[PDB]
């Protein structure tokens, strides 16, 4: 059973470029590649991916996300590729990437990463600890995830530069 | 085709890269040196399934289509093979697409490290 808005070849489901506002319902549990890139998704429901444990590639880039739910990638233990680039993310929640033991490629760039705020520290430290994982639009580039305003690498940000005072809410 | 430095500099000036988004000519020559040593047929297979093509090692995940990278976006709208041609036009136009703002050459890490900060116009002199 492949979702109506989506084309489906074997275990690949393709919802890219389809003017979508939300993640289609009914993605089969055996999906391994999931293209959701180039849409108008603005949010993700907690647990939207939880049952999709066979995913190896998930493209979420070029949507309009502002925040990620906590735990959103926790079940994705076989995931090797993750694109997050060209969204509107300011931070990544504490521990988003911790269960991602098969990860080899993540794309993070062209997000307004907010390096003035305390919430950025998980990510800046994660990238510091995973210098083989972060790619820009060509190859490996652990500097490609950049601070809005300054355009300096997120990886470089320390506590001394941040304040909880500058986080949302 | 493996270009000479001068011959490459002239072709890039002809295709309007001199001062493109603030970046003067030697910058583009310098970047091509480190990416491909001026070889238009340079090719590199990546672990993600994509491949890099041409004098500036442009990628098949994002920029060009080679028919063998799934989920590729072809943002430049050329076949990857147009990037292996002895005529650099397509490589230049695709380099123009990649360089969106006045910081867009940061895309080439070897450029950022080996070129930026130096006297890049040396790559243009003597011609």
């Amino acid at each position: 059973a492949c979702p109506s808005q989506c084309s489906c070849s074997g275990t690949t489901v393709d919802c890219s470029g389809k003017s979508l506002a939300s993640v289609p319902t009914g993605i089969p549990t055996t999906t391994q590649v999931l293209y959701l890139y180039d849409n108008r998704i603005t949010k993700l429901e907690p647990g939207v991916f939880d049952r999709l444990t066979q995913l190896t590639r998930l493209d979420l880039d070029n949507n309009q996300l502002t925040v990620l739910p906590a735990g959103v990638f926790d079940k994705l233990t076989q995931l090797t590729q993750l694109s997050l680039n060209d969204n509107q993310l300011k931070s990544i929640p504490r521990g988003a990437f911790d269960n991602l033991r098969s990860l080899t490629h993540i794309w993070l760039l062209n997000n307004p990463w907010d390096c003035a705020c305390s919430d950025i520290l998980y990510l800046s430290r994660w990238i510091s600890q995973h210098p083989w994982l972060v790619f820009g639009y060509l190859n490996l580039d652990h500097d490609s995830a950049r601070c809005s305003g300054t355009n300096t690498p997120v990886r470089a940000v320390t506590k001394a530069s941040t304040s909880p005072s500058k986080c949302p809410g | 085709k493996v270009f000479g430095r001068c011959e490459l500099a002239a072709a890039m000036k002809r295709h309007g890269l001199d001062n493109y988004r603030g970046y003067s000519l030697g910058n583009w020559v310098c970047a091509a040196k480190f990416e491909s040593n001026f070889n238009t047929q340079a090719t590199n297979r990546n672990t993600d399934g994509s491949t890099d093509y041409g004098i500036l090692q442009i990628n098949s995940r994002w920029w060009c289509n080679d028919g063998r990278t799934p989920g590729s976006r072809n943002l430049c709208n050329i076949p990857c093979s147009a990037l292996l041609s002895s005529d650099i036009t397509a490589s230049v136009n695709c380099a123009k697409k990649i360089v969106s703002d006045g910081n867009g050459m940061n895309a080439w890490v070897a450029w950022r490290n080996r070129c930026k900060g130096t006297d890049v116009q040396a790559w243009i002199r003597g011609c």
